[PDB]
């Protein structure tokens, strides 16, 4: 079971600062 | 209730004790309906795309997750109420301070608006952040009225680490859900036989996220 290939994608850029 | 009272008096304890917290009737039927309509307009633009994976190794992403999604900042024309949702979530988190584990939450992703078309598709058992990409808390708002899992499926089943029994969360309308993103909470979206909508945001831990951004570019070698 390779969890990396199952994890949902998020962008590497464009975070939102709190 | 007041963001402060919900956070300190409910979210924080539930999260530190079980790693899962459910807040039903988060925003009320009126606001929830408005959000649902914004999501259905967005879907009706045809701009949704197949949900993707961190590092796809399978024939197609469809073998893993069968949803259609888009990303919203909350400031786009026609998404004002989704913006209100995201700002409410942020409010609760800010009011959680550093009382949610030992994380220092300073950022989050954009909102992932997601739709399981209802053709028996779902999301196999997975971990949102297995290998440390910064995601410390998952926050999901559901929008599906009078959803009966015995008829439509679509249960979110979580298997908290160590516990002998899983938990089945119905994707009910106006329901809010928090849970640890890491390997504590492997979860799955069981096959949905009806159109199933949900909005997700992932909150980041400052140090973990910062390291995650360098590990992608290189990761060195060993
Ligand atoms: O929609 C849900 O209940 C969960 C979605 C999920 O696990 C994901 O997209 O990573
Ligand atoms: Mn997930």
């Amino acid at each position: 079971l390779d969890l990396e290939m199952l994890a949902p994608y998020i962008p590497m850029d464009d975070d939102f600062q709190l | 209730l007041p963001a402060l009272k919900l956070a300190l008096e409910y979210i924080v304890p539930a999260m530190n004790k079980h790693g899962i917290c459910v807040v039903d009737d988060f925003l009320g039927k009126e606001t929830g309906q408005q959000i649902g309509d914004e999501v259905r307009a967005l879907h009706d633009t045809g701009k949704f795309t197949d949900g993707q994976l961190v590092s796809q190794k399978s024939d197609s992403s469809k073998d893993i997750r069968g949803d259609k999604i888009t990303w919203i900042e909350g400031k786009e024309p026609g998404c004002e109420t989704i913006g209100l949702l995201m700002s409410s979530m942020d409010d609760l988190i800010r009011h959680c301070n550093g009382k949610l584990g030992s994380y220092k939450i300073n950022g989050r992703t954009k909102a992932m608006v997601a739709c399981y078309p209802g053709n028996g598709t779902g999301y196999v058992r997975h971990v949102d952040n297995p290998n440390g990409d910064g995601r410390c808390v998952t926050c999901i708002y559901y929008l599906n009225k009078d959803w009966d899992a015995k008829v439509s499926g679509g249960i979110l089943r979580i298997f908290p680490e160590g516990k002998a029994q899983f938990a089945d969360i119905e994707p009910k309308f106006d329901r809010l859900l928090f849970f640890w993103s890491d390997r504590r909470n492997p979860h799955e979206v069981q096959p949905a036989y009806a159109t199933r909508y949900a909005i997700t945001v992932w909150y980041f831990d400052a140090d973990e996220r910062a390291a995650a951004k360098v590990k992608y570019l290189t990761g060195e070698k060993g």
